[PDB]
């Protein structure tokens, strides 16, 4: 995308760990290369005498 | 030639040839459904993330995808690689006594 | 070309060239959802204030927010890098005797 590309293109080349920290967050570590669309539901139940 | 990539008619600002549309058959665009498929899940945070990258532009002619629960047509992003529509469904239950 | 920043019409004051509209999909704007993501919640006070920036003004293309409850199209600003609509939920109990 156009936005993700001018971060790219506007990014620093010196190990500007503060704006790579900020970026990280921007667009998050890791994306996806493969995922699973859905939903899923748990119920999880304990109990102690 | 119906191919949006940059804006609605960024890259149809100049049409000095006729219109010709790149896939003829019916095929309705991906609504809602994995189109977006870009997530930026951070391993120490949270859920995944919206898509970082663009996933509507399309390279030559569409791929179709003639699955699903009713009878339509979808399309594949060039940028995703597959689309598959499988219906799995599972569950798992426990117990226990001391 | 469609784009609001400063008020109502201020941008778009003076209209030279034809209005070109940025997006050509139907769109429906973010109404009284995360549109309004800014907040100014205080550590040592209450709950977040209002917004302190703007999250109205858009860059370019629109991207696309292909999701929700039902079939409806809504707008990411260029403000927020992420959107996402799972309707996450989830609940817990705990009881004890003594």
């Amino acid at each position: 995308t156009t936005t993700f590309v001018d971060d790219i293109k506007a990014l620093p080349t010196t190990y500007e760990k503060g704006e790579y920290f900020a970026f990280l967050e921007t667009y998050g570590t890791h994306y996806s290369s493969s995922g699973s669309l859905g939903g899923l539901y748990e119920l999880i139940y304990v109990l102690d005498k | 030639n119906g191919d949006n990539d940059c804006g609605d008619f960024s890259d149809e600002d100049d049409c000095e040839s006729e219109p010709r549309p790149p896939c003829r058959d019916r095929v309705v665009e991906e609504s809602e459904l994995a189109r977006t498929a870009g997530y930026g899940i951070n391993i120490l945070g949270m859920d995944p993330l919206s898509t970082p990258f663009d996933n509507e532009f399309y390279n030559g002619l569409c791929n179709r995808d003639r699955d699903g629960n009713t009878l339509t047509y979808y399309r594949r992003p060039w940028n995703v690689a597959s689309l598959i529509y499988e219906t799995k469904g599972e569950k798992n239950f426990r117990t226990e006594h001391y």
